[PDB]
């Protein structure tokens, strides 16, 4: 299918931005578009080749595509705004005009700040399954919580004994606002994995609850005392109790 | 191969020399219209059909899928060059030629290929800009082309006027001349 | 000496007994040579030559390519062919019929008509002449007109009256030219 | 209307 | 040639899931795409057709004699098949542009409901966990600001062919599982120890 680099770009406003698509083999015709929340799907710029036949859709001059290629295409946001935010999906056809269909690929959330002290990385705890839900049901749920975090950009995992694990595993779709009054409003996202009695009362079982977050790069320029809000992985663990 | 109408929905022509493409929509043998690539608008040959709307973006698209598919036969032919063929140059009147009466000269460039060519109108060694015109080229069954150069024109017994006629398959330009009479 | 590389695509439409039969003929050309084709009758890709091999067996394994090739019938070709016939074969211009001594030779020149078919008959005193008569193939002008010039071989006598028959589909009644010695 | 022919692109250049 | 579709719907898995859609001014030369789009990822197609009945590994599509209506059929519900679905009346000139879609929920077929709520313990602040409760009954969103309600997600123990409902509530106001989801509200069934 269609690849789409990098998954989740967070910037501060004025920085450029550079999204990158790799068509399907064999695809001549590539689309670009941006789609926000509640909003639907807004067509940028499309090329048939290495032109682009459609240049008018772009948001400003700033916005720019190419695909000398022509293959791969690159969308540059020079100087970028907030408005700019969105997610940019990358489309490909086998050729233009023909009716033909068009697969998208995974997208690039965008998300362009003001400033960057309101950047924070999330803080994870995981939470033992109740005594009272092992004794009912011979099950254990325990809540892993991802708390304060902005931007929304995490990824929540779990991992048994090492191994990510699936079967069991509920995590929220979308993260809830903290304060949904503040303007730049702290997240949280919340998951549950579902074992058995045994499992979880075994000692030689360890679960952790892995959340991939998105945020500065070393090229970015951190001024606060506090500590930089990378790009990271922000881990909690627990073991089996009997 | 055998039917009543024969239309070319469209002709599509594309080449390495220039590189240069080719719009067009063909019926019964005439040329309908002409899309300018350069310009991205459609010209219509026959008025009635100027009630019509093409969409340029057919033809750009068309051809910039042409230029990827020449470039794939470039490759997989081991650059199998254009032949070039020699064209045949006829020059004839649109009505028949009075000395007082205004008239058209036509100028047919048969048997194109590849489809390169320069048509100009000659009288005295001195070139004629003023009312002349030309079809695109015209598709023929064996995939060579055609193409007409118009001169209008007053007849007069001391005025002569030659055709210029410029391809690679030709060792010296051919110069057909029409006599008043 | 330049070298070219050509490559083409006519999408041709073949009509007969004006709706009841239609057939779509996609021809992919490089340069002269008629590689792959798609034709509507067949309804799938086939190869022309071994070059088009490549691009029958990939375009034939794409459903939603063939699938639209077989849906262009109606799209581009019979689609199309409702236009035609509120315009290009709603076309009639009445041919311009003349005589002209060039006298051993009687010159009918047929100008201007449409569409291209046509039947010219001399007659020399109401019987026709056929063994002296020779004619121009129909000429294409290329401006969405036809013209024919039939000749005749004659040796007149006082008393004789030439006269040229003119048969198209734009007329209610043949015409008549006479000429006189 | 007037409706084009469209041609596919060829594999793979 | 707009679509138009049902809002949302609710469909029970292990059964096939006709999502209508109706085009009564779709011409002659516009294909009838569907896409899938799950919270929030690329577009997915799924299906298209023009006149004729198609059929994918994915879904099938039944398209009227007079092209008005057309119906895209998921062959065997899934818990994956919950997602935003959007018919499309689609030709060459046109750019893809989604409708409003349906927003298709595939419930689980829970076959014995034990609800409760549970507080666990961080390895402070507690959570509360209201768990196994029926697929009929739906969770509201919290009043207060400082009390924090997850949506209810449907987890999959597929090693045990059990799935169950669940919801997550945790605060740090007067340090509380039991007057918490007043506002959803659980059935009487729902029990605290
Ligand atoms: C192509 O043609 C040239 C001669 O023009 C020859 O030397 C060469 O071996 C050919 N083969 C390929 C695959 O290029
Ligand atoms: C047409 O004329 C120009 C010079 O005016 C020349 O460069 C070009 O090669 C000519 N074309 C041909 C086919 O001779």
């Amino acid at each position: 299918g269609v690849s789409q680099s990098p998954s989740n770009k967070v910037t501060e406003k004025g920085k450029d931005v550079e999204l990158r698509c790799d068509p399907i083999s064999g695809h001549t015709a590539l689309y670009w578009y941006r789609q926000s929340l509640g909003q639907g799907l807004e067509f940028l710029i499309y090329f048939q080749g290495n032109s682009a036949p459609d240049k008018s859709g772009l948001p400003s001059d700033r916005f720019s595509a190419e695909r000398t290629g022509g293959s791969v295409s690159t969308l540059t946001i020079q100087r970028t705004q907030q408005e700019d935010s969105a997610v940019y999906l990358c489309a490909s056809s086998f050729r233009a005009l023909a009716a033909d269909t068009q697969y998208f690929g995974p997208g690039t959330r965008l998300t362009v700040l003001e400033d960057l002290k309101n950047v924070f990385p999330p803080e994870v705890a995981v939470f033992e399954p109740s005594e009272a839900e092992i004794s009912h049901t011979q099950k254990a749920t325990l809540v892993c919580l991802a708390t304060g975090f902005y931007p929304d950009h995490v990824e929540l995992s779990w991992w048994v004994n090492g191994k990510e694990v699936h079967s069991g595993v509920c995590t929220d779709p979308q993260p809830l606002k903290e304060q949904p009054a503040l303007n730049d409003s702290r997240y949280a996202l919340s998951s549950r994995l579902r074992v058995s009695a045994t499992f979880w009362q075994n000692p030689r079982n360890h679960f952790r609850c892995q959340v991939q977050f998105y945020g500065l790069s070393e090229n970015d320029e951190w001024t606060q005392d506090r500590a930089k809000p990378v790009t990271q992985i922000v881990s909690a663990e627990a073991w089996g109790r009997a | 191969i055998v039917a009543d109408h024969v239309a070319s929905y469209g002709v599509n022509l594309y080449q390495s020399y220039g590189p240069s493409g080719q719009y067009t929509h063909e019926f019964d043998g005439d040329e309908q219209f002409y899309v300018d690539l350069g310009r991205k608008e459609t010209v219509w040959c026959l008025p009635v059909l100027r009630q019509f709307r093409f969409d340029p973006q057919f033809a750009l698209t068309n051809i910039a899928v042409l230029k990827h598919n020449l470039n794939s036969l470039i490759k997989r032919s081991n650059s199998t060059a254009a032949t070039n063929e020699v064209p045949e140059v006829t020059v004839f009147s649109k009505s028949p030629v009075t000395l007082g009466q205004p008239n058209i000269l036509i100028c047919l460039v048969d048997n194109i290929f590849p489809p390169v060519v320069n048509i100009t109108w000659l009288s005295n060694g001195h070139s004629v800009t003023e009312g002349v015109s030309e079809t695109s080229f015209l598709s023929k069954s064996d995939h060579s082309f055609f193409k007409i150069s118009y001169l209008t024109l007053l007849p007069s017994a001391e005025e002569s006027y030659d055709c210029k006629v410029e391809h690679w398959g030709l060792d010296k330009p051919l110069l057909k001349h029409w006599e008043p009479e | 000496s330049p070298e070219d590389f050509v490559y083409q695509f006519k999408g041709m439409c073949y009509f007969t007994n004006g709706t009841e039969r239609v057939r779509l003929v996609s021809r992919s050309i490089y340069n002269r040579e008629e590689i792959v084709r798609f034709d509507s009758d067949v309804g799938e890709f086939r190869a022309v030559t071994l070059l088009g091999l490549p691009a029958a067996e990939y375009w034939n394994s794409q459903k939603d390519i063939l699938e639209r090739k077989r849906a262009a019938v109606d799209r581009v070709c019979r689609h199309n062919y409702q236009l035609e016939l509120r315009t290009t074969l709603q076309r009639r211009v009445e041919p311009t019929v003349t005589i002209s001594p060039s006298h051993n030779l009687l010159v009918c020149s047929v100008t201007d008509f449409y569409p291209a078919q046509i039947k010219v008959r001399w007659f020399r005193n109401d019987q026709e002449e056929t063994a002296g008569v020779v004619s121009t193939p129909l000429i294409r002008n290329g401006d969405w007109t036809f013209q024919i010039l039939v000749m005749l071989e004659m040796t007149p006598q006082r008393g004789d009256v030439y006269t040229c028959h003119v048969e198209h589909p734009s007329l209610q009644s043949p015409i008549t030219v006479e000429w006189r010695a | 209307a007037p409706q084009p022919e469209l041609p596919y692109p060829q594999p793979g250049s | 040639m707009k679509t138009t579709q049902p809002p949302s719907m609710d469909c029970a898995e292990g059964r096939a899931a006709n999502l209508p859609c109706n085009h009564s001014t779709i011409s002659g030369n516009e294909y009838v795409y569907w896409y899938r789009q799950i919270h929030s990822q690329g577009p997915q197609y799924i299906i298209h057709g023009l006149k004729n009945n198609e059929t994918n590994e994915m879904a099938s599509l039944i398209i009227t004699e007079d092209r008005k209506s057309s119906t895209l059929i998921l062959p065997h519900a899934t818990l994956r098949d919950t997602a935003v679905y959007y018919c499309i009346a689609f030709q060459g000139a046109q750019k893809l542009v989604f409708g409003q879609g349906t927003r298709l929920t595939i419930n689980p077929n829970i076959q014995n409901p034990d609800p409760a709520v549970y507080q666990l313990r961080d390895s402070d602040k507690s959570v509360c966990l209201f768990t196994d409760f029926d697929s009929q009954t739906n969770v509201s969103q919290s009043k207060d600001s400082d009390v924090y309600i997850t949506d209810k997600c449907v987890l999959d123990m597929r090693s045990m062919d059990f799935k169950s409902n669940s919801a997550v509530a945790w605060s740090n106001k007067s340090d509380a599982c039991a007057n918490a989801f007043n506002n959803s509200i659980i059935p009487e069934d729902t029990f605290f120890p």
